């Protein structure tokens, strides 16, 4: 499917057996989710954003189904204002960013 | 709300 | 031009007679550029992101050329770590997310 940007590009995701809404975010290198129950060990890490930084829990090799497409990768969990799906997962479901043309 | 991350 | 996401989706922009690099950002409602010299009046405003909020100058009806495509809209200027092109301008250049 193709998605226009007149509205936030939100998708439904299924992770850790739970269903959530998340933003397809081409501006994020990483995937960051609001605090939630994940299973396993994790490592501490710091990530920055427009207002500064936040500390998050880093989980590796997490399976996530993004709008019906499966992907496995790193998922960060922390005080982000919104669930964001970053490039580390966007590449796995083949998202491309197209625009304009002429040629 | 302006969301990139690094 | 189709763009894959294995690397950051950076583009060259021209605004206020100056050339800059900026990130195409589907996760940003607004366009936010690092402190730069723009002409005209503005309004103080605050916006948030991961990490919290920052205060910015809100410039209206700014002409920007993004990768060779013209658009006019609101541009915020402030302490952002990277120049970001948000949806307010992405729609104007027919930007689509496909997968």
């Amino acid at each position: 499917p193709q998605v226009t940007l007149w509205q936030r590009p939100l998708v439904t995701i299924k992770i850790g057996g739970q269903l959530k809404e998340a933003l397809l975010d081409t501006g994020a290198d990483d995937t960051v989710l609001e605090e939630m129950s994940l299973p396993g060990r994790w490592k501490p890490k710091m990530i920055g954003g427009i207002g500064g930084f936040i500390k998050v829990r880093q989980y590796d090799q997490i399976l996530i189904e993004i709008c019906g497409h499966k992907a496995i990768g790193t998922v960060l969990v922390g005080p982000t204002p919104v669930n964001i799906i970053g490039r580390n997962l966007l590449t796995q479901i083949g998202a491309t960013l197209n625009f304009g043309g002429s040629s | 709300e302006t969301f990139y991350v690094d």
